[PDB]
């Protein structure tokens, strides 16, 4: 089926450029009545930016028109967004996005999965990852909790999985809370037999792409 | 700009319920008999998703019991009977005029029966002290509703300022939420104390639970 994935998200200092691509497959680039840009700043809500039709008409949202451009090349099933001159009010996720060719055309059914663009000063910091090491015993040998401690990175995300993502049972990956040193820190713990403790073996899989760091970190009975 | 208003922005109800959210244009979205309003639904972490479009299309795909109605300048999504996989953002949009512009959006959560938090403390690791900072952590796990209290205790004395807290959104598996709390100390501080705990109040305990450990005794 139609897949668009985005790329080219992540940090961007304030006056600098920004060139995202949305990458279309199981689909013609060519095909679509119209593909599109539309941006969420964090906690906020939707902004619809920019648009190209199949003939290739462009079209901009004024509240950010002058500094934009949307592109495409049919020859890679790609479509992309230029602006520079970035600002603090740029930082959002930005969707790719599909119009369509029937009733009115400017809604949209087929989106990307989204990608942050940080607009920012501060330079890239890759996380620590410290163990959340489960009970020292069980209460009643009833059910334990572990998890993975991701401190002191820049800029968001992280993403978190266990085993590989062949545990997601029980899983909570928390929302990053912004210190007052101006860096990010996350949590994921995950609810498990306690009786599975001595013989499972628990990992969480840490990728913080901004610093190219990856971090596998084994958590077991301290 | 066609500038739209959703209402409420925010409203919580139980499961099964009817809940209709409206929206209202600045202007008419009307073309030809048509009316441009499209419904989108988002869930935490996800991009929206399409769920009517031309006012009172059903997206193929969604379930029946998100409905569209109205014309002009007001609109109504309807969800006959709200389900635990519903929570999220709505958003009206409408298609009529560029720029295409969105509802501010409105919160729906599900409203279930009151349920107490598991509460789990996790003293710093060693690896992390060599760093020269501890973080002492405590989990309220599975809880509603959302609203919580964590206070931290170090040998007694009750933390202030130094700890922050971050919380899921509402899991559709069992309407329930879970909290985390981060406790921040130096290397130093923490070495200096013994007893540290974390005590919570919510309304589904009808007193504090406290969770602790010893430093040095694991």
């Amino acid at each position: 089926e139609v897949q668009l994935v985005e790329s080219g998200g992540g940090l961007v200092q304030p006056g600098g450029s920004l060139r995202l691509s949305c990458a279309v497959s199981g689909y013609s680039i060519t095909s679509g009545y119209s593909w599109n840009w539309i941006r969420q700043a964090p906690g906020k809500g939707l902004e619809w930016v920019a648009s190209i039709t199949y003939d290739g008409s462009t079209n901009y949202n004024p509240s950010v028109k002058g500094r934009i451009t949307i592109s495409r090349d049919d020859s890679k099933n790609t479509f992309y967004l230029q602006m520079n001159s970035l600002r603090a009010e740029d930082t959002a996720v930005y969707y790719c996005a599909r119009g369509s060719h029937y009733f009115g055309h400017w809604h949209f059914a087929v989106w990307g999965q989204g990608t942050l663009v940080t607009v920012s000063s501060a330079s890239t910091k890759g996380p620590s990852v410290f163990p959340l090491a489960p009970s020292s015993k069980s209460t009643s040998g009833g059910t334990a909790a572990l998890g993975c401690l991701v401190k002191d990175y820049f800029p968001e995300p992280v993403t978190v999985s266990w085993n590989s993502g062949a545990l997601t049972s029980g899983v909570h990956t928390f929302p990053a809370v912004l210190q007052s040193s101006g860096l990010y820190s996350l949590s994921s713990v995950v609810t498990v037999p306690s009786s599975s403790l001595g013989t499972q073996t628990y990992i969480c899989n840490v990728n913080h792409k901004p610093s190219n760091t990856k971090v596998d970190k084994k958590v077991e009975p301290k | 700009d066609i500038q739209l208003t959703q209402s409420p922005s925010s409203l919580s109800a139980s499961v099964g319920d009817r809940v209709t959210i409206t929206c209202r244009a600045s202007q008419s979205v009307d073309y030809d008999g048509d009316s441009y309003m499209n419904w989108y639904q988002q869930k935490p972490g996800k991009a929206p998703k399409l769920l009517i479009y031309a006012a009172s299309y059903l997206e193929s795909g969604v379930p029946s019991r998100f409905s569209g109605s109205g014309s002009g300048t007001d609109f109504t999504l309807t969800i006959s009977s709200l389900q635990p996989e519903d929570f999220a953002t709505y958003y009206c949009q409408q298609s009529h005029e560029d720029p295409y512009t969105f509802g501010q959006g409105t919160k729906v959560e599900i409203k279930r029966t009151v349920a107490a938090p598991s509460v789990f403390i996790f003293p710093p690791s060693d690896e992390q002290l060599k760093s020269g900072t501890a973080s002492v952590v405590c989990l309220l796990n599975n809880f509603y509703p959302r609203e919580a209290k964590v206070q931290w205790k170090v040998d007694n004395a009750l933390q202030s300022g130094n700890s922050q807290e971050s919380v899921t959104e509402q899991d559709s598996k069992d309407s329930t939420y879970s909290l985390s709390s981060t406790l921040t100390l130096s290397k130093a501080d923490y070495e200096k104390h013994k007893v540290y705990a974390c005590e919570v109040t919510h309304q589904g305990l009808s007193s504090p639970v406290t969770k602790s450990f010893n430093r040095g005794e694991c």
